[PDB]
RNA sequence: GAUGGGGAAGCUCCGUUUCAAAGGCCUGAUUUUAUGCAGGCCACCAUCGAAAGGGAAUCCGGUUAAGAUUCCGGAACCUGG
RNA sequence: GCUUGUGACGGCCCGUGAAAAUCCACAGGAAGGAAUAGUUUUCAUGCCAGGUCGUACUGAUAACCGCAGCAGGUCUCCAAG
RNA sequence: UUUACUUAUUCAAUGAAGCGGAGCUGGAAUUCAUUUUCCACGUUCUAGCAUUCAAGGUCCCAUUCGGGGCUGAUCCGGGUU
C-alpha cells in the first residue's frame, strides 16, 4: 500500500536502469532506439535540405 | 391548475445532469499564437469511453509553448484516428483526419466535425456520433466559409473558425433496435431524468392541458402558437405543417 | 524615461510592510493567574474498592480530575505533589460528568504508601 | 576556440519552450490603472468643446521657467518668519507703539480660488495662472472667460503641484500676482506680452475650435490603408 | 456555503472561481539582517460534506460482580523528533 | 463438499461500471563534498513522546418507533451433523 | 432609406503572452527609375527527449569562487485578444 513504500528502502521501489520502478525495460528500450534513430534522421534532413536549397 | 413536468424542469432539480463519469468537456485547444500561425504537434494516448456519450474520447497530449509541461485536451475522436497517433493543429496543418484546421484552410468538399460556430468557442457543431459538416464554397473576401450543417441548413461562418477534419465516430448507433426498457433506462440514467414519459391523455387536467376526459383525447388543436407561454406548451410548438413527411422536403 | 521590464503578463499585491502591534494600553489590565494548576487539575482521589485494589495490586491511583485537564498536566501535576514518578496515564470521562485518571507508577514507587501518605486508603 | 560549445535554441513553432520576453503589453493591470488610462483615453477620443480644450494649450517650457522664477521671488510666508514677524511687531508695538508700521508691506503671491476671482472681477490682478489639471474641471474653466472680459493676463500652465511648491501647499490651482515691487516690473511685463500673445490673443479662434476626435494607432492606421489607397497608390 | 462583486425597500438572494493589486515555498544576506535586502521558484484562490467510501500503525494469554484489540504480562509496529 | 478470500480467463452493455487526501518512483543536474577524515540518518542498533472525544448495556414479540412490557415495523456479520 | 467610425453599450475568451504598423531576409511579378506590389519570413516517415535570467559571441568590472550589459530573440506604439 502506498505508505508503506516509505517504511521500505529503495531496492525494494526500483531496479537499476534509467527509468527503474516507473517503465519496464522493453519500454526503455523502445524509447532509446528511437531516440538514436530520430536523432540521426534529424541530421539527415538538414543536409537534405542544404543539399537541396543551395542548388540554386 | 398545478404546475408541469415541462416547465419544472428548468428549476432543474432531479433534472439536473448526470456528470459523475464524464471524462470531461470535449474541447478544442485554445486558439493561440502556434495554432494560428503554424501547426502544433500533439500525441493521441488513449481512446475513451465517455458516459452519456456514444461517440469515444480521444485524450491528446501536447506541450505547452510557454512552460516546460504537458497540457492534455480532450478531443471528440474522429473515425479512423488511433494511439499513437501525432495530431497537427493550427493554420499551416496538413489535410489529414484527426487535424485541427480553419476552414478557410481546407478546400471545398472537406468534412470535418467538431467546428466553431465563431473562432475560439473551441467547438460547437458536428459533434454527436456520425455528424459532419461539408465545406460548401469560400468567400475569401470578408474571411467567411458557407457550410452545410447535419441538419441541412446552410450557414456561414469565418474562415478562422477551426474544424477537426473527418467524421464523429460511434456512427451507426440508433439503427440497431434498443429493443428493451431496462437498455432505454441505463441509457438516460446516465444522462439525466427524462425516461419514462407519461402522457397527457392519460393524466388529469391539473397535470396537463391534454388531461381529462371520459375518453383519452386532446380535445383541443396539439399545433400551439411560439407565442403561447409557459403551461400552455405541451404538444407541437410552432408546428408549420403537421402530418406525414411526404415527397420531398428541404424545399429551395 | 524608462519602463519596468514584467516577465509575467500577472500583477499582484507589492509585499509591503506589515507593521506590527505597539499599543498604547494594555488588552486587559492584569493577567489571569494560571487557570489550571495542579489543585484544580487533582480534585480527589477515588475511594471506592475497585480503585483500592487497584491501588494494592496494579500499583495504580486513581485521581478525580477536572475535564478541562489532559493526560501531560496529569502527569505533572502527580509529579509536581507527591514527589513521584509516573508511567501510563488513562483517563475517562464518568457516567457523572467527572474525569477519572489511572495513574500508574513506576516500579520504584509504591502507590499504598503514596496513598496513606495522601492520607486515604 | 575552448572545448565549450555553442547550442543555439530554436525558438520557433512547436520547439523549444519560449523565453521570458517582456510582457508590459499584456498583463492584467488593475482596476484603477485601467479607469485611468481610459480615462486619458477618452476624453481624448470625445469631441470635447473649445472651452474646455482652451486647455492643452499649456505654457512652453522656457517660459514658464521664467514664470515660475518671478514668482519664486514673491513666495509668501512660513510659519517659522511669521512667527519671527509676529514677535517683532509685539516688540514693537511695545517699544514703537506703531500699528501696522513696524513691518514692511508684503507683496507675496496671492492665491486661492475664489481670492484670485474676487481679483480678477475688481481688476488688481496683473498675472494670473491656471493649472492645466484639476479633474472637476467646472472649478477652473471660467477662468479664462472672466480675465478676458476684465483685461486680465492669464496663462494656462502646467501643474497645480509646481503652484503648491512654490506657495508652500500641495496643490493651489491657481495663483496671481496682484503688485509687484519696482524691481521687476519689465520682466513681468515681457511675460505679460509672450503669455498675452500665446492664451489672451488667441482666445477667439480658441474659442472657435473644438478638441479630440483623436483615433488609437490602430484605427489610423487602418485609416491610413483605407483611405489612402482608394485612389492613392 | 462564505469571500470578491452584483441584485434586492429590506429580512436577504445569486454565485464559488468568478469583470479582485485574493500568497507562500525555499535560497542566499549573514554572524549589524530582527528578518529586511540582491535575487530566482511557482497560480492554483475559502470552509463544510461519509462512525458502511478513501485511510500510518497490535497481537496473544490472563484478568472484573459488571471494562477490555483499551487493564496485567509478554511479544511487535507506525508517525513525529 | 460448505463458507470465504484470491488468481488467471470468459460473457454483457447506444450501461464500459467515483473522486480527493496521501505515499513512492523516475527524468533532470541546482548545490555540496575527497584521506590525515567528509559526506549516508531510504542499511542495522540505540534515545524521547504520541494529545482530545467515544468505549457499560439492549439492539427487539419486555431496553428503538408504534399513547403500552402492542403477534406490527426496523440495516448487517458468523454460521454444525 | 442605406452606409461608414469607435469609445458608450453588448457578447466571448484568456495563468489577459506574441496585436497593429514599419522593416531586414528569400521567391514571383511588373520593372522605366530601381521601383510599382504580392507570398513566405526555423517544427510532418517513427506512442523518444525538450525546463533551472539559454549556450555561444562581444563590451565592461575585472577575471581570484566571479558579477553585469547587449546580442542571440528586428524597431515603434504600451489599444490584452
Amino acid at each position: 500500500r502506498p505508505r508503506q513504500y516509505a517504511t521500505v528502502s529503495k531496492t525494494h521501489k526500483t531496479v537499476s536502469r534509467a527509468y527503474g520502478g516507473s517503465r519496464c525495460a522493453n519500454c526503455v528500450k523502445e524509447r532509446i532506439i528511437r531516440a538514436f534513430l530520430i536523432e540521426e534522421q534529424k541530421i539527415v534532413k538538414k543536409v537534405v535540405k542544404e543539399q537541396t536549397e543551395a542548388a540554386k | 391548475g398545478r404546475v408541469i413536468r415541462n416547465q419544472r424542469k428548468g428549476a432543474g432539480s432531479i433534472f439536473t445532469s448526470h456528470t459523475r463519469l464524464r471524462q470531461g468537456a470535449a474541447k478544442l485547444r485554445t486558439l493561440d499564437y502556434a495554432e494560428r500561425h503554424g501547426y502544433i504537434r500533439g500525441i493521441v494516448k488513449q481512446i475513451v469511453h465517455d458516459s452519456g456519450r456514444g461517440a469515444p474520447l480521444a485524450k491528446v497530449v501536447f506541450r505547452d509553448p510557454y512552460k516546460y509541461r504537458l497540457r492534455e485536451e480532450i478531443f471528440i475522436a474522429n473515425e479512423g484516428v488511433h494511439t499513437g497517433q501525432f495530431i497537427y493543429a493550427g493554420k499551416k496543418a496538413s489535410l489529414n483526419v484527426g487535424n485541427v484546421l480553419p476552414l478557410g484552410s481546407v478546400p471545398e468538399g472537406t468534412i470535418v466535425s467538431n467546428v466553431e460556430e465563431k473562432p475560439g468557442d473551441r467547438g460547437a457543431l458536428a459533434r454527436a456520433s456520425g455528424n459532419y459538416v461539408i465545406i460548401i464554397g469560400h468567400n475569401p473576401d470578408e474571411n467567411k466559409t458557407r457550410v452545410r450543417l447535419p441538419s441541412g441548413a446552410k450557414k456561414v461562418i469565418s474562415s478562422d473558425a477551426r474544424g477537426v477534419i473527418g467524421v464523429i465516430a460511434g456512427g451507426g448507433r440508433v439503427d440497431k433496435p434498443l429493443l428493451k426498457a431496462g437498455r432505454a433506462f441505463h441509457k438516460y440514467r446516465l444522462k439525466r431524468n427524462s425516461w419514462p414519459k407519461t402522457r397527457g391523455v392519460a393524466m388529469n387536467p391539473v397535470d396537463h392541458p391534454h388531461g381529462g376526459g371520459n375518453h383519452q383525447h386532446i380535445g383541443k388543436a396539439s399545433t400551439i402558437s411560439r407565442g403561447a407561454v409557459s403551461g400552455q406548451k405541451a404538444g407541437l410548438i410552432a408546428a408549420r405543417r403537421t402530418g406525414l413527411l411526404r415527397g420531398s422536403q428541404k424545399t429551395q | 524615461k524608462a519602463l519596468k521590464v514584467r516577465t509575467s503578463a500577472t500583477f499582484r499585491l507589492p509585499k509591503t510592510l506589515k507593521l506590527a502591534r505597539a499599543p498604547k494600553y494594555a488588552s486587559k489590565a492584569v493577567p489571569h493567574y494560571n487557570r489550571l494548576d495542579s489543585y484544580k487539575v487533582i480534585e480527589q482521589p477515588i475511594t471506592s474498592e475497585t480503585a483500592m485494589k487497584k491501588v494494592e495490586d496494579g500499583n495504580i491511583l486513581v485521581f478525580q480530575v477536572s475535564m478541562k485537564a489532559n493526560k501531560y498536566q496529569i502527569k505533572k501535576a502527580v509529579k509536581e505533589l507527591y514527589e513521584v514518578d509516573v508511567l501510563k496515564v488513562n483517563t475517562l470521562v464518568r457516567p457523572n460528568g467527572t474525569k477519572k485518571a489511572y495513574v500508574r507508577l513506576t516500579a520504584d514507587y509504591d502507590a499504598l504508601d503514596i496513598a496513606n501518605r495522601i492520607g486515604y486508603i | 576556440n575552448p572545448l565549450t560549445h555553442s547550442t543555439p535554441k530554436n525558438f520557433g513553432i512547436g520547439q523549444a519552450v519560449q523565453p521570458k520576453r517582456n510582457l508590459s503589453r499584456y498583463v492584467k493591470w488593475p482596476e484603477y490603472v485601467r479607469v485611468q488610462r481610459q480615462k486619458k483615453i477618452l476624453s481624448i477620443r470625445l469631441k470635447v468643446p473649445p472651452t474646455i480644450a482652451q486647455f492643452q494649450y499649456t505654457l512652453d517650457r522656457n517660459t514658464a521657467a521664467e514664470t515660475f522664477k518671478l514668482f519664486n521671488k514673491y513666495r509668501p510666508e512660513t510659519a517659522a518668519e511669521k512667527k519671527e514677524r509676529l514677535t517683532k511687531e509685539a516688540a514693537a508695538v511695545a517699544e514703537g507703539k506703531s500699528k501696522q508700521d513696524a513691518s514692511p508691506k508684503p507683496y507675496a503671491v496671492k492665491y486661492g480660488l475664489n481670492h484670485v476671482v474676487a481679483l480678477i472681477e475688481n481688476k488688481k490682478a496683473k498675472l494670473v495662472l491656471i493649472a492645466n489639471d484639476v479633474d472637476p474641471i467646472e472649478l477652473v474653466v471660467f477662468l479664462p472667460a472672466l480675465c478676458k472680459k476684465m483685461g486680465v493676463p492669464y496663462a494656462i500652465v502646467k501643474g497645480k503641484a509646481r503652484l503648491g511648491t512654490l506657495v508652500n501647499q500641495k496643490t493651489s490651482a491657481v495663483a496671481a500676482l496682484t503688485e509687484v515691487r519696482a524691481e521687476d516690473e519689465a520682466a513681468l511685463a515681457k511675460l505679460v506680452s509672450t503669455i498675452d500673445a500665446n492664451f489672451a490673443d488667441k482666445y477667439d479662434e480658441v474659442k472657435k475650435h473644438w478638441g479630440g476626435g483623436i483615433l488609437g494607432n490602430k484605427a489610423q492606421a487602418k485609416m491610413d490603408k483605407r483611405a489612402k489607397n482608394s485612389d492613392s497608390a
